């Protein structure tokens, strides 16, 4: 009773409004919601050697390649620049504060509960449970940890350099910003950090969106309960979903696929008798060996250039994404944003940053209206 | 080296990549099959009764030590053009099987024995493959095969229904069905005999004189060796960066005992690069392994050259209980093997660093290294 | 008799002789397509203690190699002849096995069809059949010869339940006959069971001959279990002798971790494939 | 497609091109990625609403005239006159309507796929946003749509820049006339 | 193909194929940049909406 059916896509549920002359609608209740957002910040650095790749430990092939000029000095500067840009990308997003703040010893924030985001000292890595889940959900391919099977098949001049900022001091930055934004409000984003009780800060955040502080000062218990429930269920939503961190996985997989293709391109004749240098030297004699080696060399150059050609565009896109992430971190975290549909859906309240493998995750807190009634207005 | 990699006499503070390092091979080994008999090459060239083109004699050769350097004085060798296998680079190879085919043809048609050629001889008598590798040898034979009356000893086929596949014999005494009449052995009008003559006489000039040809077809492919050249094998060394000559397979690396399951019909091992990974011993039949020697890049950490002339080298992704601590001549590509390598030694996740002492202090770092590690110039 | 059957997923062999592990390397070569017909064939010669001529062993074309599958008791199927017109007009082959010997050769036999039927060939009483070769009667213009180990080394499970399935593949691409074979005694009664197995090359030698015909040699002097009927055109009938043709195809083979072959995918069967 | 653009239906050329290795798997993957990105680009811009709102049956918005932007029911395509003028102004070349003379001569492996979002539901999306923004103000982009008379929303948008609502409530006629003249 | 034998027809066809490959790579090379620019414009338009 199962089949494949082709239909016409439906835009959405049909709805109508009841616009008139003297009718208005006003909600009598609200609801706090917590969404999530994933942004890549960087990609894996790499370095490629011409001599080992094009002409494997052979003197004649290297001598012939020398005649071509500076087609490999050009292919190192681009990769070094890409590596420098990748190293700089992670600094702008995270290294925003000047000092590192400590969380207070006693954890009581007027009913608000922050155990899911605060660091857990029991674990050796000192990472939050959500941070640990995000770290475990993403499978890394290579990290350059003195590996000495596919990665071991890359003794062809291809290496992966490790990032300058390890994923142990990034968590320190995340904890510093989160402690600063939960113990001083937004005052530490401009000048010195000034202490303020959390309920007063939340009351001012409500006053920012045009709702007087008495709403909070009379519904504190309900607001705290809703915040706790949302924070609890966001972890379950992240865990039970099939695949939410798809962008980071795609970024990880693209470089691996490109490297695998580049390795496999060595197994090409390129219009030659064979694809191995030792045989084509031993069997032949230097006259025609020069022509065949020139064919192989030009084929390998043509295959190698496209790699950096695509890497430049990928680096540009990743840099644009990193700039967007840095702007978002500056605006949603270190202040309240009045931009519509920028820092989550709905009226913005505040945000929390988290670190993910090769990226960042934002936890926006938003205010949404609820059941409404009509009235007659003049 | 840093001053040389970028054209200037002053280098600014920072880290620069200069070149690559890799250990060098120490000794070379060769291992070939141990065959003593000499397979005969005299009679294939030296025979007086080479068969005709429509049925050419084929000689197969087997285990021997073929010396391809004595046959040159066996014939004038009018044409000695060889295909992909170099004629001079032929005494140092190993082949699976070798074949020789012997026949005599008209000299004018000598050029027609080649891949991708049709005509008369190459469409009904003898065909070669397009990707043939080997040699051909053709020379004049008018001195012997010459009759004052007529040399009616060699024949060829004129009429056939379809072209034959390469390397195929099609001997047959039939009658061709030319025209509409299905002749049944009359061999008269409109039904001619498929075979004609090779009347060779000294009166005719060049091209019409008989030409004697012999073709050699090789089997240079991945298979157990049967025919090899005259070279003397040596002993096996293991766990050392050496160069090997395994049955015509030339390369370098470290050989160690492996745990593979090479079946009796398997001789070579492969990964996804079209490069060999495992090899079988030609004369002991033990499964070996091949691993490329250690290699990596070099980074030089230097302050301002106007401040000091001291540098610290970094080897990337090389764990230096290995050759960086045990350094010797003719073992490192950088000729500058002149560091102590016993003092000022640090191990780092991004490859171990030589030339710096760890200090438990912590400041803002000037020259990044990696893995949360930085280097800087500092007083006592 | 003759009958049709489904080949299922059988007839895959190691293409090259190099080692691999955990690789999904794909190749293009002559192969037996999945889910085709295999046409059975049965030669019938036994009746009481009287002649009952058979006129068995018909001609079968030999194009693009042939896949072989039969369950012989010990050596009931012995040899195969290859050539054209089986007369002194064009050369033909001679392939036949022995206890431990093989005498395959290239020649121009005028004829060798001497089955020498026995008046008491009924096997249930006696199976006296010794030195019943009656081949290589005449040789006109012949020089090629070859003797070596026979192709098959049979094994017995001390009962007829473990019937051997001698899966062979024959090809003649530029000479060097490939005789890929494998013994799989695990059959228990069902024809062409669901499963998977590979084949390995054994012998290679080039001769040069067109071979537009294939036939078998049976133990006509001592044969049994040959029921007769008019089965034809996609019907059923006990033959215990299969023949299949091969075509050039593209396959995707999944090499096992140890180095064997576990699964294969045909690239020209279904759009999903 | 390489196998026809490069080597036109030639077996020898195909076999000789196979020696270059995996060189057109990339040329197909990149183009497929480009097409996927193009399909994704037009979804983020327009699909900003959850429900397709409808314009009210009667059209009286306190003197304002929205006939030039609101959909025209008379036309078969249900497109606004301004949208119709924009469509007529631009002369699109090819859109993938089973073309089967320069376009017909590009049968060398070069094909133009059609977009997933046909140019009839994009107008539906635009009408939905227009109705939701002229019948409920700005509150339908944050939560549930709440109705509000258009002059009150006018006073709200004037108050948001620093001008009190009495200016609108005393100059409504002039403001409506100016808006009508501009939109005309 | 018709006016020549396979041997040097091979090298001529290699010339033609490599020329066409070089002519074909630049198309996608420029198309990637054009697509990136269009994506940036689309992001700006989405933010503006
Ligand atoms: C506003 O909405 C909240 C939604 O939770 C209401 O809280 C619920 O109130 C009902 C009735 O008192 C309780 O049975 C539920 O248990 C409450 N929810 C939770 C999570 O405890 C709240 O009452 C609403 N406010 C008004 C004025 O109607
Ligand atoms: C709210 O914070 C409290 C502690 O400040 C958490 O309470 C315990 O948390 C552990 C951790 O999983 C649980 O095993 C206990 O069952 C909790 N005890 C009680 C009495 O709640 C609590 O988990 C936090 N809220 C959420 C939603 O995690
Ligand atoms: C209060 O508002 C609701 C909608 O928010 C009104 O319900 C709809 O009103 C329209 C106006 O005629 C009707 O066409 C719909 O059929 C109503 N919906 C349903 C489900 O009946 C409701 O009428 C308003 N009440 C008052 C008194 O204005
Ligand atoms: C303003 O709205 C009115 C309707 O309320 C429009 O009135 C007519 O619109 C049609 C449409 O083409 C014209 O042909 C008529 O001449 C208009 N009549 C009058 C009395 O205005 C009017 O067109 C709208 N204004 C504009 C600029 O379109
Ligand atoms: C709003 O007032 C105008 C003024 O005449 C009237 O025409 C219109 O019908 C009124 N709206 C409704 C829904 O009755
Ligand atoms: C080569 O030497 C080995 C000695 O280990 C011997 O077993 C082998 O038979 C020799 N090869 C031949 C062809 O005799
Ligand atoms: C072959 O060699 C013998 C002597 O070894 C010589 O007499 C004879 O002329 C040679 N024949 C040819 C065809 O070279
Ligand atoms: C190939 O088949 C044809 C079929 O008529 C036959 O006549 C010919 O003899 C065969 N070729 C050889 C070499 O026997
Ligand atoms: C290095 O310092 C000297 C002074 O000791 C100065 O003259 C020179 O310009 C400096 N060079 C650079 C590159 O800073
Ligand atoms: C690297 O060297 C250290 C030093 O003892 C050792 O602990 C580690 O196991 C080594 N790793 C490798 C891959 O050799
Ligand atoms: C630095 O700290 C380590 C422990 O982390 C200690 O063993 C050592 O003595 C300290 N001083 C050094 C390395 O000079
Ligand atoms: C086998 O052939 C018969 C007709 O001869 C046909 O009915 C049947 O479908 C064929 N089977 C397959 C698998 O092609
Ligand atoms: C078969 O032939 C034998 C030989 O003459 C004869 O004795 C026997 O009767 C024949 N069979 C029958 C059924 O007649
Ligand atoms: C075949 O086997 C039989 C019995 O073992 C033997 O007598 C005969 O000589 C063998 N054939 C050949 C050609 O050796
Ligand atoms: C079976 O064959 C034997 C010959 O070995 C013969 O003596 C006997 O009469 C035959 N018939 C029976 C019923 O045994
Ligand atoms: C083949 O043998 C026959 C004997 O009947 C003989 O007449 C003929 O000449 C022979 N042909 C060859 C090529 O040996
Ligand atoms: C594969 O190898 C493993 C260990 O190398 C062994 O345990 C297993 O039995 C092997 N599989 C076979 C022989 O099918």
């Amino acid at each position: 009773s199962q089949s494949i059916i082709a239909y016409t896509m439906s835009l959405g549920a049909e709805n109508s409004v009841a616009y008139s002359n003297n009718s208005i609608a006003i909600p009598t209740n609200f609801t706090i919601s917590v969404t999530t957002e994933i942004l890549p910040v960087s990609m894996t650095k790499t370095s490629v050697d011409c001599t080992m790749y094009i002409c494997g430990d052979s003197t004649e092939c290297s001598n012939l390649l020398l005649q071509y000029g500076s087609f490999c000095t050009q292919l190192k500067r681009a990769l070094t620049g890409i590596a420098v840009e990748q190293d700089k990308n992670t600094q702008e997003v995270f290294a925003q504060v000047k000092q590192i703040y400590k969380t207070p010893p006693i954890k009581y924030f007027g009913g608000f509960n922050f155990s899911q985001i605060l660091p857990d000292p029991s674990k050796p890595s000192k990472r939050s449970p959500i941070e640990d889940l995000l770290f475990n959900k993403v499978t890394l391919a290579d990290a350059g940890f003195i590996k000495q099977l596919i990665c071991a098949q890359k003794f062809n001049g291809l290496t992966v350099l490790p990032p300058l900022l390890t994923d142990e001091m990034i968590a320190q930055y995340t904890s510093a910003l989160l402690a600063g934004t939960i113990t001083s409000g937004w005052t530490f984003g401009a000048g010195p950090a000034l202490q303020i009780p959390f309920p007063m800060q939340m009351a001012y955040r409500f006053n920012g969106i045009g709702v007087t502080q008495n709403v909070l000062y009379e519904n504190q218990k309900l607001i705290a309960n809703q915040f706790n429930s949302a924070i609890g269920k966001i972890q379950d939503s992240l865990s039970s979903t099939p695949s939410a961190l798809g962008k980071l996985q795609d970024v990880v997989n693209h470089n691996a696929q490109a490297l695998n293709t580049l390795v496999k391109q060595l197994s090409s004749k390129f219009g030659a008798i064979s694809s191995v240098l030792n045989d084509i030297l031993s069997r032949l004699d230097p006259p025609e060996a020069e022509v065949q080696i020139d064919r192989l060399i030009t084929g390998r150059l043509q295959s190698l250039q496209t790699y950096v050609t695509q890497q430049l565009i990928r680096a540009a896109e990743i840099r644009a994404s990193a700039n967007l992430a840095a702007t978002k971190m500056s605006e949603c975290v270190l202040g309240q944003s009045k931009r519509v549909d920028f820092c989550g859906k709905g009226y913005h309240l505040m945000s929390f940053p988290q670190s993910a493998p090769h990226g960042v995750v934002f936890l926006h807190v938003t205010y949404v209206p609820a059941q409404e009634k009509n009235f007659t207005t003049a | 080296e840093t001053k040389c990699t970028l054209k200037s006499f002053t280098v600014e503070k920072g880290i620069y990549q200069t070149s690559n390092f890799r250990v060098q091979p120490t000794e070379s080994i060769v291992r070939f099959p141990n065959i003593t008999n000499l397979c005969p090459f005299h009679e294939v060239f030296n025979a007086t009764r080479f068969a005709s083109v429509y049925a050419w004699n084929r000689k197969r050769i087997s285990n021997c030590v073929a010396d391809y350097s004595v046959l040159y004085n066996f014939a004038p060798f009018f044409a000695f053009k060889c295909y992909g296998v170099s004629p001079t680079k032929l005494n140092d190879l190993c082949f699976t099987n070798v074949y020789a085919d012997s026949f005599v043809i008209r000299g004018n048609e000598v050029s027609q024995i080649a891949p991708g050629q049709t005509g008369n001889i190459a469409d009904y008598n003898y065909k070669l493959p397009d990707d043939f590798t080997g040699c051909v040898i053709a020379w004049n034979s008018n001195k012997l095969d010459s009759k004052v009356s007529g040399n009616y000893n060699y024949l060829y086929r004129l009429f056939r229904k379809s072209k034959l596949k390469p390397f195929e014999r099609d001997i047959s005494t039939e009658i061709y069905q030319a025209g509409n009449k299905p002749c049944n052995g009359v061999a008269g009008f409109n039904c001619y005999f498929p075979l004609q003559s090779y009347g060779f006489r000294p009166t005719y000039g060049v091209g019409h004189q008989p030409y004697r040809v012999v073709v050699l077809s090789f089997e240079l492919l991945h298979a157990p060796a049967t025919v090899c050249g005259p070279k003397k094998s040596t002993n096996l060394v293991k766990n050392k960066c050496v160069n090997f000559n395994f049955n015509g397979l030339t390369g370098t690396g470290v050989l160690t005992e492996s745990n593979k399951k090479f079946l009796p019909f398997q001789q070579f091992g492969r990964d996804i690069a079209d490069t060999t990974d495992a090899v079988r011993d030609p004369q002991t039949l033990e499964i070996l392994d091949i691993t490329p020697c250690s290699f990596g890049g070099v980074s030089v950490i230097t302050p301002g050259t106007n401040t000091s002339n001291q540098v610290a080298v970094l080897y990337q992704g090389v764990n230096c209980t290995e050759v960086p601590v045990a350094i010797h001549a003719d073992q490192l590509t950088p000729t500058w093997r002149v560091y102590s390598t016993g003092s000022n030694v640090f191990q780092t996740r991004a490859g171990c660093l030589i030339g710096a002492e760890y200090v438990n202090n912590s400041y803002e770092c000037d020259i990044p290294i990696g893995a949360g590690i930085c280097a800087s110039y500092q007083t006592q | 008799t003759q009958s049709y059957t489904n080949s299922f997923t059988r007839g895959v062999y190691y293409p090259d002789k190099v080692f691999r592990s955990s690789v999904l390397h794909s190749t293009q070569d002559l192969f037996l397509p999945f889910f085709s017909n295999v046409t059975w064939f049965h030669a019938i010669h036994v009746s009481g203690t009287n002649g009952t001529k058979r006129f068995d062993n018909p001609v079968l074309p030999f194009n693009d190699g042939v896949y072989f599958a039969s369950t012989e008791k010990s050596n009931i199927i012995r040899g195969w002849i290859f050539g054209t017109t089986l007369d002194s007009k064009t050369q033909s082959l001679l392939i036949v096995n022995n206890a431990t010997n093989v005498v395959i050769k290239v020649c121009e036999f005028q004829f060798c069809n001497d089955p020498f039927l026995d008046v008491y060939y009924h096997e249930n009483n006696k199976s006296r059949m010794e030195s019943e070769l009656r081949v290589y009667s005449s040789a006109n213009n012949c020089t090629f010869e070859y003797v070596s180990q026979p192709f098959l080394m049979d094994l017995e499970g001390k009962q007829g339940n473990f019937k051997n399935l001698r899966e062979f593949v024959f090809k003649n691409i530029d000479g060097y006959f490939k005789i890929y074979s494998k013994h799989t005694p695990v059959n228990l009664g069902r024809d062409l069971p669901q499963g998977f197995s590979a084949l390995e090359p054994l012998v290679d030698l080039p001769i040069g001959i067109n071979i537009t015909r294939f036939q078998t040699l049976l133990a006509l002097h001592r044969s049994y279990l040959t029921p007769g009927d008019s089965s034809s055109s996609w019907t059923a009938g006990a033959a215990a002798y299969y023949v299949g043709y091969l075509q050039p195809r593209t396959f995707l083979l999944k090499y096992n971790e140890n180095g064997t072959i576990t699964d294969a995918v045909d690239c020209a069967l279904d759009p999903l494939s």
